[PDB]
C-alpha cells in the first residue's frame, strides 16, 4: 500500500509517470511497462531465475541464444539466494522503494489483463513478480561484460579424466 | 553504439548538443523502452531504459543529456591456474596446494512426457571465481585450468548509479555523481549540458593492477589477442587495493580516462584514445584503454566533426540518416579501377556494374552494389598486405586507405576476391534489380517492414545487424533508441525514435508504429515539458493506486 502514480501517454505509447515518491514512481513504471511488455519481462525473468528448461524443455534457447539448460545452470549459479540477499541488503532505501513499486505495478497490470495488449495470457510462466526477480534481471545485465560472456564456458568446465 | 557531444565552441547556438545512437538488440533483456519519470520538485528525466529497471539509462533532463557506448576496457580478468601435479582439482598459489570449491545447482527439466526431472550440476570455483573451459584454447587438463574474476559481481551500486545520474543537473554534476559511486558496469558515458560542456568518461568498473605488476602478471600469449588474463599461481597478481576506489580491487576514478571539452567528444566503441584527436587520451593501463586503430564508424564521425564549421542538430541527424557506407571510401575507388582494367571478363561484369551504379549507401533504395561490396569486404579482410597505405599510427584518421593494385600478387588476389564474392551473390536467390530495402526487414506479425542501415563493421553510422531468415535478412540489433537533444531557452528540445517501437507484443497499438517511421527515417519530438505533453492530440491519462 501507499502506492500511487499518475501516468500520461503521448504519441507512440510513451509513458510519463508522475509520483510523490520512489514507490509510487516504480508503481507507474511497472504498470506502464507491463501494458507493453508483460510477456517479454516474464520470459526474461524465467531466464534469470534459471527456469527455462522447467517451462520450455531442453531443446529451446533464451533470447540471448543460449541453450535452456546451460542458461539455467548459469543463472541459478549467478542468482543464488545468498547473492540476491547480499545484493538486496546493499540497496539504498530509495532503490528498494523503486523496485517494490515496480513489482507491485507490474503485478497490478497482470491482475487486470484481459489480453488487449498481452499475447501470453494464460501461460503458466506469466506470473506475479517479486523484487528478487528484478534483482535477478539486474545481475544478469551486470555481468553481460564479464562472466556472462563465458556462460557456456562455465557450464562446460569439468576436471580431466584418465586421458 | 555511437555518441557525439558538442559544446559551445562548435554548436550553431553556442549551447550543448548530444546525439545518442546506441546499438543494442531489437529483442530480449536489452530491448530499450521509452519513459519519462517525474517526482515534482526533485526528479524530472526522460529517455529509455532496459526491461525491469525503474530508472532511465540513456536520457535527458532540464539542462543535461547523456548517453552510453560499450567501452573497450576489461571488466573481468581470467586467471591461469597452475594445477597441483598430484591432483587436477587442486591448484597452486605461491607453491601451496589449494582445493577447488564445489557449488552444485539443481535444475528442473520438462521432458517429452511433460514431467519434470531434476538435473544436478557441479560448478567448480577457485579463490578468483568459477573455472571456465573454451575447448582448444582454455582447457582444464592436468597442468592448467582457467578461472574468471568478474569485477561487476561485487558492484551492488549499479541501480543507485543510474538513479543518481537521473538526478544530475549538468555535466559537472554528472561527472561528480559517477566518479563518486563508480557503479557503471561496462559503458562509456558521453554528455552535454545547456552551458555547452561536452563530456566523455571511460568511467566504469575495471579490475585494477598497479603498473609495475602488469609485465610479470600478464599471460603473454593471451593478451596479444586482447583477453585480460593474469598469472593465477602468484598471490602478487591479485587485483590491487586502493582505498580511493569505491569497490575493493577496482580502478580508482581519477585513473580512468575523462575528457571535458567545449568543442566535441565522440565514441563508436573504440578506446578512449581518439575521443577528440586534438587531445588524445594516452598512458592508461592495457586493462583500461589502448591506442588501437579506430573502427570505420569513428573514422566516419571524425571526418564529419573535425574542422571549424558550426554543427547543427540537422548535421548530427543526417550523420545517422545518410546511411553512408564509409568503408567504401577506402576501397571502392580502387576496386572500380580494377573493374575498368578487367572489362570483358564475364565473371566480374555483374559485380562491377552494380558497384559503379551504387550510391555507396545502405538506404532502402540502395542498389545491389551494397551486397556485392559486403561479400567482397569479407574476403578483402582476410588478405595480407592488400592496403595501398597500411594503418599509420601517425595518421590514425586517414589510414588504412586504397588497394595496392601496383603490387601484382595483390591485384590477382583482389580480383579473385571479387570473382568469389560475385559468385556468392549470384548463387543466392536475389531478384534482378532488387534493392537493399527489399532484402533487410523487420518482421511484424506476418508482415515485413523495410529497414535502412547496415553493419557497423562497414562504417555505416546507422548500424544494423541482420541474419538470414528464409528469403530475407531479419534485423536483430543496432540503432535502437535515438535521441538528439538541444537546449533552446524554453526547455530541452529532444528528437528521435525507438526503432523497434515500444511494445514487443503483436497485439499492441505500439508494436510497429515507430518502426514504420524508422523505415521512412522520420524522427519525432520526444515531448518533455508539460506544454509539449499537453499539445499532443494522442494524450491519454490514467491515475492508479493500491
Ligand atoms: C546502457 C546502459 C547500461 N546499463 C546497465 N548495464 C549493465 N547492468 C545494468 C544493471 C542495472 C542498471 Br539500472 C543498468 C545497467
Amino acid at each position: 500500500t501507499g502506492l500511487a502514480a499518475d501516468i500520461r501517454w503521448t504519441a507512440y505509447g510513451v509513458p510519463h509517470i508522475r509520483a510523490k515518491d520512489e514507490r509510487g514512481l516504480g508503481y507507474g513504471i511497472g504498470y506502464a511497462y507491463a501494458r507493453d511488455n508483460a510477456c517479454l519481462l516474464a520470459e526474461e525473468i524465467v531466464t534469470a531465475r534459471g527456469e527455462r528448461a522447467r517451462y520450455f524443455g531442453s531443446e529451446g534457447k533464451s533470447s540471448a541464444e543460449l541453450d535452456n539448460l546451460p542458461s539455467d545452470i548459469f543463472y541459478a549459479w549467478l542468482n543464488q539466494p545468498e547473492a540476491l540477499q547480499a545484493f538486496w541488503q546493499a540497496q539504498t532505501p530509495a532503490v528498494r522503494q523503486l523496485l517494490e513499486g515496480y513489482a507491485a505495478g507490474f503485478n497490478r497490470f497482470l491482475r487486470e489483463a484481459d489480453g488487449k495488449t498481452t499475447s501470453c495470457l494464460g501461460q503458466p510462466w506469466l506470473r506475479a513478480i517479486a523484487t528478487d526477480d528484478l534483482l535477478r534481471l539486474t545481475r544478469r545485465l551486470l555481468v553481460e561484460g564479464g562472466v556472462g560472456q563465458f556462460a557456456d564456458a562455465l557450464v562446460a568446465a569439468a576436471p580431466p579424466g584418465a586421458e | 553504439s555511437n555518441a557525439i557531444a558538442v559544446g559551445s565552441e562548435r554548436s550553431a547556438d553556442g549551447k550543448g548538443m548530444l546525439l545518442a545512437n546506441p546499438h543494442f538488440p531489437w529483442n530480449g533483456a536489452m530491448r530499450f523502452y521509452q519513459m519519462h519519470l517525474t517526482i515534482p520538485g526533485r526528479l524530472d528525466v526522460m529517455g529509455a531504459s532496459l526491461p525491469g529497471l525503474p530508472v532511465v539509462n540513456i536520457g535527458f533532463s532540464r539542462h543535461l543529456a547523456w548517453t552510453h557506448t560499450v567501452d573497450t576496457s576489461s571488466h573481468f580478468t581470467l586467471y591461469r591456474l597452475a594445477l597441483d601435479p598430484k591432483d587436477p582439482r587442486r591448484y597452486l598459489v605461491d607453491g601451496r596446494s589449494l582445493p577447488l570449491e564445489e557449488k552444485s545447482v539443481a535444475i528442473e527439466v520438462r521432458g517429452a512426457d511433460g514431467k519434470l526431472s531434476r538435473v544436478e550440476h557441479k560448478v567448480y570455483q577457485s579463490i578468483y571465481g568459477p573455472l571456465v573451459v573454451w575447448p582448444g584454447k582454455l582447457d582444464w587438463n592436468r597442468s592448467e585450468a582457467y578461472a574468471l574474476r568478474d569485477a561487476n559481481l561485487e558492484n551492488t551500486r549499479v541501480l543507485q548509479q543510474w538513479y543518481s545520474i537521473n538526478q544530475a543537473s549538468d555535466v559537472a554534476d554528472l561527472r561528480r555523481r559517477v566518479e563518486a559511486l563508480q557503479g557503471i558496469p561496462w559503458v562509456n558515458t558521453l554528455a552535454a549540458d545547456e552551458q555547452g560542456n561536452a563530456l566523455y568518461m571511460n568511467q566504469s568498473v575495471v579490475p585494477y593492477l598497479k603498473p609495475e605488476l602488469i609485465p610479470a602478471c600478464a599471460i603473454p600469449q593471451l593478451v596479444a589477442e586482447g583477453l585480460p588474463a593474469l598469472q593465477g599461481q602468484d598471490s602478487r597478481c591479485a587485483w590491487s587495493r586502493d582505498p580511493a576506489a569505491a569497490q575493493a580491487g577496482i580502478t580508482p576514478a581519477a585513473q580512468l580516462p575523462v575528457l571535458l571539452r567545449r568543442d566535441f567528444v565522440q565514441n563508436s566503441n573504440d578506446s578512449a584514445w581518439l575521443t577528440n584527436p586534438a587531445s588524445p587520451l594516452q598512458g592508461f593501463s592495457p586493462l583500461v584503454s589502448q591506442e588501437k586503430p579506430i573502427g570505420p564508424r569513428a573514422r566516419y564521425a571524425l571526418s564529419r566533426l573535425q574542422g571549424k564549421q558550426p554543427l547543427e542538430a540537422k548535421t548530427l541527424e543526417e550523420m545517422v540518416t545518410a546511411n553512408h557506407v564509409f568503408s567504401a571510401d577506402q576501397v571502392l575507388p580502387d576496386l572500380l579501377r580494377l573493374c575498368r582494367d578487367n572489362q570483358g571478363e564475364k565473371s566480374l561484369a555483374r559485380a562491377c556494374a552494380a558497384l559503379a551504379q551504387w550510391d555507396r549507401g545502405a538506404n532502402l533504395d540502395s542498389g545491389s552494389g551494397f551486397v556485392y561490396f559486403q561479400r567482397f569486404m569479407q574476403r578483402f579482410a582476410e588478405l595480407d598486405g592488400a592496403w595501398k597505405e597500411p594503418f599509420d599510427a601517425q595518421r590514425p584518421l586517414d589510414t588504412p586507405q586504397g588497394i595496392a593494385l601496383d603490387r601484382p600478387q595483390v591485384a590477382t588476389q583482389v580480383r579473385q576476391a571479387l570473382a568469389d564474392a560475385a559468385a556468392e551473390v549470384e548463387k543466392s536467390g536475389i531478384p534482378d534489380g532488387a534493392r537493399w530495402g527489399d532484402l533487410q526487414v523487420s518482421t511484424r506479425g506476418q508482415e515485413r517492414i523495410a529497414i535502412p542501415g547496415g553493419d557497423g563493421h562497414f562504417g555505416v553510422y546507422n548500424a544494423i545487424q541482420s541474419v538470414r531468415k528464409g528469403d530475407h535478412l531479419e534485423v536483430v540489433g543496432g540503432t535502437s533508441y535515438i535521441q538528439l537533444v538541444t537546449f533552446p531557452e524554453e526547455g530541452p528540445k529532444a528528437r528521435g525514435l525507438l526503432a523497434f517501437s515500444q511494445s514487443s507484443d503483436p497485439r499492441s497499438p505500439h508494436y510497429r508504429d515507430q518502426t514504420e517511421l524508422f523505415s521512412r527515417q522520420q524522427w519525432q519530438t520526444l515531448p518533455f515539458s508539460d506544454r509539449q505533453i499537453d499539445a499532443d492530440p494522442q494524450l491519454q491519462r490514467l491515475s492508479i493506486r493500491e
